[PDB]
């Protein structure tokens, strides 16, 4: 209201405006790196998936256990990335419980565990933090997939949810299944195949679990790093739209104080 | 002075940590003992109009919450708890409040004597 | 305004001096983070081994006094 | 008049069998009943000095004993149950201790409502 109140609020939206400009150029140079490193990791991600499409495989009638793998980051400021995958995980668990299956979920990010800490605190298996600061690599896809086996939880189907992006502007939260069990991978479409036993298929079906996580980790760090570019851009337009409206009110009030304290001197001298 | 000195210091640690409106970390054992005690201590300080309480009745309300006898109740019912507890002390326990007034201080014989009546009330008030 | 010496320019430390929404969101985030660091630095400060020995004894002394009581009780009864 | 006509008669049947109670367990189940019900009604009528009661409150206490809601209890727990039944019905049911003080007669619309107070208090008492 007063002149001391207008100036202090005006300076504070200069610093918020300058910082969101600096945090736009930082998270855009992290975006161009994650676009180049995706194309070698795309065909290697496509090729490891490519065996299951050339086979009619589906989890047929009913299986007793389940896994949902929630893939997100350990960072905020990215708009509706984390809210979409938290919306898709609650839709599937409420649908599979109609069939009486026991479901255990695992989150590879902080902000998946922090959202679901209230409703589903007893259906967690493990949680993996410190994800998204440095770029993801294949060794971290092997650390996660190793500890999914040697936990004590022997499961038989599952699925993974992540954000495969279409462009700079529009992404999409998607769904992909994980045939982890050897015997559901023992169907009519494998009897045509060669001398693979239940020991060779045991080693092979494990390795495709580490190739679906590395596929999931590369698309989701591009979906997140592009939404940090947009959501830090509208936070500098709205802070510069607000910074002109307080500049006019600062200038009306600056003139009105020179006018007001000029009248007090004139009225003090005239009455004397 | 023996009951409000540890009430002021439990509010001062509440204002510093409860300015978020956007929580991302669940510190359920760490600070939610501190951040959900000061909610009860604040609603203990509300009052109506033209109703000045006596000084010894004021101690029997603050002592009921600073030592932690209200930490189980719902936050919507703390004002309903007090106007039922205000009746139970002024009618059946008059000679207790005659000791807090006339001495001017609360003592160790009176401290454990005051500890039982709030526990018999809370075991009977809830439905 | 700012692209001249005359106009108003903002300095360092102007979000906290305003005291608004972002000025209160910053004070409760420096406190809710450095509250957990008073937990991990105090829980690991109890892992001094010399204190545990001293505590291996205070307890011992206490127990020996109880034994002394019992021994006196026996003496009486006998 | 309504409750004491069942009470004066049943404390009179206890007086004829009051000799058998000293050395008795080999008696008939009817005689072992009059030794049971008659010693609960004797425990109701105890009363501390300088504590007069309102009339419709005494119609609450005597309604518990003579109707059958005290046989499953221990005789040193009768003089505790009465004091805990009264403090629950003064505070949380004050609107029904003025519907006897005005109407005078226990209607069936109140005879069916005190059945849902005593049995819904006899559950959550023994603790």
């Amino acid at each position: 209201a007063t002149l001391k109140d207008i100036t202090r609020r005006l300076k504070s939206i200069k610093n918020i405006q300058k910082i969101t400009k600096s945090m736009k150029m930082v998270a855009a140079a992290k975006y161009a790196r994650a676009e180049r490193d995706l194309k070698p990791a795309r065909v290697y991600g496509i090729g490891s998936l490519a065996l299951y499409e050339k086979a009619d495989i589906k989890v047929p009638e009913d299986k007793k256990k389940h896994l949902i793998i929630g893939v997100s980051s350990d960072r905020g400021l990215c708009g509706a990335i984390h809210s979409s995958v938290a919306k898709q995980i609650k839709s599937e668990v409420a649908n599979l419980t109609a069939a009486g299956k026991e479901v255990k979920i695992v989150g590879v990010g902080d902000k998946i565990r922090g959202i679901l800490h209230r409703t589903h605190s007893d259906q967690f298996l493990v949680t993996f933090k410190e994800v998204g600061r440095k770029p993801p690599t294949f060794g971290d896809a092997s650390v996660i997939a190793l500890e999914l086996l040697n936990s004590g939880y022997e499961f038989d189907e599952g699925s993974i949810i992540f954000n495969r992006f279409r462009s700079v502007i529009s992404y999409k939260t998607e769904e992909k299944p994980i045939f982890s069990l050897d015997t559901v991978a023992s169907a009519e479409s494998m009897s045509i195949y060669d001398d693979i036993d239940a020991d060779v298929l045991r080693n092979y079906q494990e390795y495709s679990l580490a190739n679906i996580i590395y596929y999931s980790l590369k698309e989701s760090t591009t979906s997140e790093q592009s939404a940090r570019m947009t959501a830090m851009d509208n936070a500098s337009k709205n802070a510069s739209e607000m910074i002109d409206k307080l500049t006019l009110t600062f200038n009306r009030t600056r003139q009105a104080v020179i006018t007001k304290e000029l009248i007090e001197i004139i009225s003090g001298a005239a009455a004397l | 002075k023996q009951v409000a000195g540890t009430m002021k210091l439990e509010l001062a640690q509440y204002r510093e940590v409860a300015a978020f409106a956007q929580f991302g970390s669940d510190l359920d054992a760490a600070t939610q003992q501190l951040l959900s005690r000061g909610v009860r201590l604040t609603e203990l300080l509300k009052q109506g109009q033209y109703a000045p309480m006596a000084i010894e009745e004021q101690v029997a309300v603050i002592y009921a919450g600073v030592r932690g006898y209200l930490d189980k109740l719902e936050p919507s019912k703390i004002t309903k708890f007090e106007n039922a507890f205000l009746s139970h002390v002024i009618s059946q326990h008059q000679a207790l409040l005659g000791k807090i007034r006339a001495d001017g201080k609360i003592s160790e014989e009176t401290d454990a004597k005051l500890k039982e009546i709030v526990t018999n009330f809370l075991a009977g008030f809830e439905a | 305004s700012s692209d001249t010496p005359e106009g108003v320019r903002s300095g360092a430390g102007a979000v906290r001096d305003a005291g608004g929404a972002f000025g209160k969101k910053e004070q409760a985030d420096e406190e809710r983070y450095f509250r957990a660091r008073a937990r991990e630095q105090l829980a690991a400060l109890k892992k001094h081994h010399e204190n545990e020995i001293s505590h291996h004894v205070k307890e011992i002394e206490r127990l020996q006094k109880e034994i002394e009581r019992h021994k006196q009780s026996i003496k009486k009864l006998k």
